[PDB]
């Protein structure tokens, strides 16, 4: 719920990685809220996007509190559909932060 | 999806495995691979993950016309970084398996437990020891891997072209691996095993 | 400019939620927009992964696949209450954003 | 129905240089800390630097008779808890104090000759806009003036005549010429009303 390190199985090929695999590869990202610290700045914003004082910006909302992120990562490795061994560079992470 | 696939894919789930698996993938990868880390990643990995994964790993069934599943098998321990490129005379790779400590064990123990006994496959000791002996020489000098993605046959990479006076020596020791019904008959046992505990 | 840059808007300091009652009106500034061109290989991955449908989703938050437009810097806000008194919040106020 | 002295701050805010120049000072002259050196500095750039029109709409506004907070507004305009001594000096010692600094005895200088009145009816010795920008270019000096009211529209120093001895008329003519003086007045006045105007 809060700011972590989450895990799942999911397809190489969902990767987006143009190497072509039938494998699972364990996966690694961050996810979840960073209301904690709460900056004025912050607690403004969200007033204000409570209240609709803000018109919405092109592009993506603003958001009103440190986003999780990863901090650190491990490559990710696998056989291809040729039976190639391939290794993607710091691909998973493997901790968090609220950035 | 084919058994190789399948025992790959269940070291996978386990945790302990895919960090053994996922390190020596890394090791031997690419062409830029280091010989050296790559087989010290092996040892690693037949030392350290659980037998049950490590056999399922390597000693996969394939179906009869299934290249796919057998050139996974095939290069599953990542030969073409594993192995010399160049194929050196198999009694220099014994040599130089007798010069490093741990090699030399791992050959005697390979030596006792895969002798046979008859031509039914009877081990000197069990099947399962011989096994463990024979996954034991990944990542030494004397690295065996399967020579075909058709079939099961396991050899070293090392000829007997160059032997001279040695010859009979020479082929006595690629027939150890090639000619030996202890060490067959384990690994086809295990690979009807695994067929069987899917089915 | 859909990007990661500092926009400017004009609020009523009543909107703020700042317990200080005014009736004046403060430009309120803030980061927003998209940091794609700022994305790692970790980042590429997961934008994939999600555009593919296969991740189940974690509890709380969706994961964010890019850096984030946030404030680098700040000001304070200033403004006379009701009662004709001039306050001053601190750090209210971005200056500056970054793809953090 | 918001009162025209908060309709002229939000022009002010509306206006990228002048909401910068008075956040600046509403900054510097904030709270019950203020350092009153840096809020009389920020003052004195506010009427320096923001447009005359800008600058005069935000002070000089309008308020009706019984509109008691926008008098206290207006007065309050220029942080005077912050910008003014807590204790009343003698009006001749603050003098004293202008004359120690070349920048204040230039800025009196030229209150005194563009707000002088030519005669008794209060025209001014050059033009009205001219006394304002001067009578203006006082705020953050030693002889800073501000509206005394919030139920009218009379200005004067912060200064008292009271133990000025047998000095007491010298005195009173440097306070009398902010606190009733009809040229001032009359520019002050003239100006409101066009504020009223503007905005009606
Ligand atoms: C705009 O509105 C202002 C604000 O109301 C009026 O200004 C006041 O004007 C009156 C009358 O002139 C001033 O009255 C004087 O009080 C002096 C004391 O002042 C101090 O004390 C009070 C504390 O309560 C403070 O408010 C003030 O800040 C000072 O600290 C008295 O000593 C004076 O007394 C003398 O006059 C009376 C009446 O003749 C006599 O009975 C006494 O014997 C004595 O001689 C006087 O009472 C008041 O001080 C002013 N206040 C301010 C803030 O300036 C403006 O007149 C009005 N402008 C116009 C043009 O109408
Ligand atoms: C398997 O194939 C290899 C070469 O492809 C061959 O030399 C070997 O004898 C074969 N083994 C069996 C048991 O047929």
């Amino acid at each position: 719920p809060g700011c972590r390190l989450r895990s799942q199985l999911v397809p190489v090929r969902a990767l987006g990685l143009g190497h072509r695999s039938d494998e699972l590869v364990r996966f690694r990202f961050c996810s979840g809220s960073c209301r904690r610290a709460r900056s004025p700045h912050d607690l403004s914003l969200a007033s204000l996007l409570g209240a609709g004082a803000l018109r919405p910006p092109p592009g993506s909302r603003p958001v009103s509190q440190p986003c999780c992120r990863p901090t650190r990562y491990e490559a990710v490795s696998f056989m291809d559909v040729n039976s190639t061994w391939r290794t993607v560079d710091r691909l998973s992470a493997t901790a968090c932060g609220c950035l | 999806s084919d058994l190789c696939l399948k025992f790959a894919m269940l070291c996978t789930l386990n945790d302990k495995c895919d960090r053994l698996r996922k390190a020596y993938g890394e090791a031997c990868s690419g062409p830029h691979c280091q010989r050296h880390v790559c087989l010290r990643q092996l040892l690693t990995f037949f030392e350290k993950a659980a037998e049950p994964h490590a056999q399922g790993l390597l000693l996969c069934p394939c179906a009869p016309n299934d290249r796919g599943c057998g050139e996974r098998r095939r290069n599953t321990i990542a030969p073409n970084c594993a192995l010399p490129p160049v194929a050196p005379n198999c009694l220099e790779l014994r040599r130089l398996c007798f010069s490093d400590p741990l090699c030399r064990s791992r050959l005697v123990d390979f030596q006792t437990h895969c002798h046979p006994m008859d031509i039914l496959g009877t081990c000197a000791t069990e099947q399962s020891r011989c096994l463990r002996a024979y996954l034991g020489l990944i990542g030494t000098a004397m690295t065996p891997n399967f020579v075909s993605n058709v079939n099961t046959s396991v050899a070293l990479s090392c000829t007997c072209r160059g032997s001279g006076n040695l010859q009979e020596e020479c082929e006595m020791l690629e027939g150890f691996f090639s000619h030996n019904p202890c060490l067959t008959e384990a690994i086809a046992a295990k690979m009807r095993f695994h067929s069987q505990l899917f089915s």
